RNA sequence: GUAAAGCGCACGCAGGCGGUUUGUUAAGUCAGAUGUGAAAUCCCCGGGCUCAACCUGGGAACUGCAUCUGAUACUGGCAAGCUUGAGUCUCGUAGAGGGGGGUAGAAUUCCAGGUGUAGCGGUGAAAUGCGUAGAGAUCUGGAGGAAUACCGGUGGCGAAGGCGGCCCCCUGGACGAAGACUGACGCUCAGGUGCGAAAGCGUGGGGAGCAAACAGGAUUAGAUACCCUGGUAGUCCACGCCGUAAACGAUGUCGACUUGGAGGUUGUGCCGGCGUGGCUUCCGGAGCUAACGCGUUAAGUCGACCGCCUGGGGAGUAC
């Protein structure tokens, strides 16, 4: 059954990627959404809305660059067979800053600088490049 | 070059959609009667695009090399090229044309070697059995090679007919850096198409039209 | 199975209406039903162990719902189990 | 998958994991602080021995624990929901799914008789064997057991093992179309439990055909075989046991996602055409792979949980 959302929307973003197509659509949650804004406003996807009223749908549209897709790597790690949390100082960086690590703090979703700058920790949930 | 003539020529004929390569589906429109209709409202700035880019390439001191062996295209791809001073190869792709030019220049080197010899008259002195060979490597080699004799070297830009057919001098032309124009089928593949013209490739009329366009379009290129 | 009496009749009886086909009672029932009578057909075919893998697909149905019914609302649970006269 | 490695298959307790919304909590988590975390050691900065080693002053560090005060996104608890996962109902559909009973036709063998007469049978070739006490062939009648030609199909059904004439009785699952209903009731599963080809075992039946063992005839250097002529367990039935197979897709279960082509089978919608579901065969793209290959039924891209591996032999053996 499925048991990690997050894991399939981001599997959702890279095999969308990988096949070369415009959009991809999934069931939304308000957890989606803000991973969704923080892609959009990293530069990672165009841009991301939510349609329907009882079975809210969430489509991202995603970029690509030179023929390349944009998000060259998305790869989930706090998952629920293992959770994964970090305080502060110990805040991942990906790709040697060049990537982001988005973060569920007690302040909300943001990437590991954001939080690094608003000094806090939180659960790591995926590294994107 | 403007639609109504690419829908007299059947240019938007394309292969039952059973033989279809996915990757064409951009510029497919339907499937009539089980077959593949191209959608002609992107064959012209995409084909307007590459009458343009081969005009800013010959009109530069270009060589285009013209390339269509499928019999319904050998003598209508010869005379566009005729008409232009270009290059052709309408007679199977030798592997190694472009690749393997070293080589194969020692062979036009043979033709001229061996042509010069069909005039200065060479052949009033054998037993009649190695004048009536060495015929038979001059009538061979001007088959295959006989528009190439004059390029004297690798060329600008490929101007080849149906990707699938000719898939062995395109990646050649890619390994080595020269622009592909093609026009590619439903059935085809565009990847190492730099120009793709999605059109049909084995009705006479559309493949005349096509030659007769890129014809026009090179000889105002080095007109100016 | 049961015949479209014996389920109607289970229906109205433990639904809350007739059309309250879905409700956890209502399966309970319907599932207590077909087991107590298939108890007939195991009986005289002992062997019919292809037909019993669906009986006790029935027994986990009905245990996994009365569970939920349970830990749902302790009352409604008690009150079925005494109306099928099951243990637990 | 083939290198060692997916339990034969399944149900399922403990356990792990958990769709979506709002409120609440503040356990996890996060932030700050306080106490503590001996000194030495390590590290950084200095200082002393001619240098160094050594010695040594301040720091850092001791990633821990407890308490207090905050934060509330995520996870957990609690309360209320929701319907998309899961399930119930209604109407139909295909099916060698299972259990029980009955029955049909073909054939083999045996028994009785008729006709008939010198061979039959068998092999590479023979011989053993059968036959004038009348075989073999052919006809009639009877007995009995086992299996169901054709249909029949990279057809169907089943969790796997498996399942095939026809008819009835009892019974399990799957799928499709419209709705209605319940409202996360789910997934996986150590231990446990159940099922589990063939052979084998126990008791009682049955026994046509076939056939381990066994006997004879050949073959051969030998021939405890392959070939031949016979032939008993067994193969069949009831009930119980055994619990293993190259039990194989050598590929665990569940869910999501990701270009195509040609079929098979089984539903259903609309007008032979166009859709839309279930199962399934072959090819192949990206990707993956040591390669072979796999390729929307993945060995691709991911998540949950379980099983299992760690050089060959000794050994799946000994105790
Ligand atoms: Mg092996
Ligand atoms: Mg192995
Ligand atoms: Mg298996
Ligand atoms: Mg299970
Ligand atoms: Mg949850
Ligand atoms: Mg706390
Ligand atoms: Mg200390
Ligand atoms: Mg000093
Ligand atoms: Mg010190
Ligand atoms: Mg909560
Ligand atoms: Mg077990
Ligand atoms: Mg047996
Ligand atoms: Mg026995
Ligand atoms: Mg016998
Ligand atoms: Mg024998
Ligand atoms: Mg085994
Ligand atoms: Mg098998
Ligand atoms: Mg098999
Ligand atoms: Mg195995
Ligand atoms: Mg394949
Ligand atoms: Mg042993």
């Amino acid at each position: 059954s499925m048991q990690d959302p997050i894991a399939d929307m981001l599997t959702r973003i890279r095999n969308g990627q990988a096949a070369n197509k415009a959009a991809v659509t999934m069931p939304s949650s308000k957890l989606k959404v803000a991973i969704a804004n923080v892609l959009k406003e990293e530069g990672f996807i165009e841009d991301f809305k939510v349609e329907g009223d009882t079975k809210p749908e969430l489509e991202l549209t995603l970029k690509y660059f030179q023929g390349k897709a944009v998000v060259e790597s998305i790869q989930r790690v706090s998952r629920p067979g293992l959770r994964i949390y970090k305080r502060k100082d110990e805040l991942p960086k990906v790709m040697a800053g060049l990537g982001i690590a988005v973060v569920s703090t007690s302040k909300g979703v943001m990437t590991d600088r954001a939080a690094r700058q608003a000094g806090l920790g939180g659960e790591i949930i995926c590294y994107v490049a | 070059v403007s639609m109504r003539d690419m829908l007299k020529a059947g240019v938007h004929f394309g292969h039952q959609t059973r033989y279809w390569n996915p990757k064409m589906k951009p510029f497919i429109f339907g499937a009539r009667n089980k077959v593949h209709i191209i959608n002609l409202e992107k064959t012209v700035p995409m084909f307007n695009e590459a009458l343009a880019e081969l005009n800013k390439i010959a009109s530069r001191k270009g060589k285009i090399l013209f390339v269509g062996t499928k019999r319904a295209a050998s003598e209508a791809v010869k005379d566009a090229a005729l008409s232009c001073d270009q290059f052709f190869v309408n007679h199977r792709w030798l592997g190694g044309m472009l690749t393997n030019w070293k080589t194969v220049r020692q062979s036009i080197k043979r033709l001229k070697d061996l042509e010069t010899q069909s005039q200065d008259g060479t052949f009033d002195k054998l037993t009649k059995k190695e004048a009536l060979m060495r015929t038979r490597e001059l009538e061979k080699l001007e088959n295959s090679l006989g528009g190439i004799k004059d390029m004297g070297g690798l060329p600008d830009a490929l101007f080849v007919i149906d990707a699938d057919h000719e898939h062995i001098a395109i990646k050649e032309a890619n390994n080595l850096g020269i622009p592909v124009f093609a026009i590619v089928d439903t059935n085809s593949d565009p990847d190492g198409v730099d120009f793709v013209i999605p059109g049909n490739d084995d009705a006479i009329r559309a493949v005349t039209l096509y030659l007769g366009a890129v014809a026009a379009t090179v000889r105002e290129g080095r007109s100016q | 199975s049961l015949s479209t009496e014996a389920t109607a009749k289970i229906v109205s009886e433990f639904g809350r209406d007739a059309n309250d086909t879905g409700s956890t009672e209502v399966q309970v029932a319907l599932l207590t039903a077909q087991i107590n009578h298939l108890q007939g057909h195991f009986a005289e075919h002992k062997k019919d162990h292809h037909s019993r893998r669906g009986l006790l697909r029935m027994v986990s149905q009905r245990r996994k719902l009365l569970d939920y019914l349970k830990r749902k609302d302790v009352a409604r649970y008690t009150q079925l189990i005494e109306r099928l006269g099951l243990r637990r």
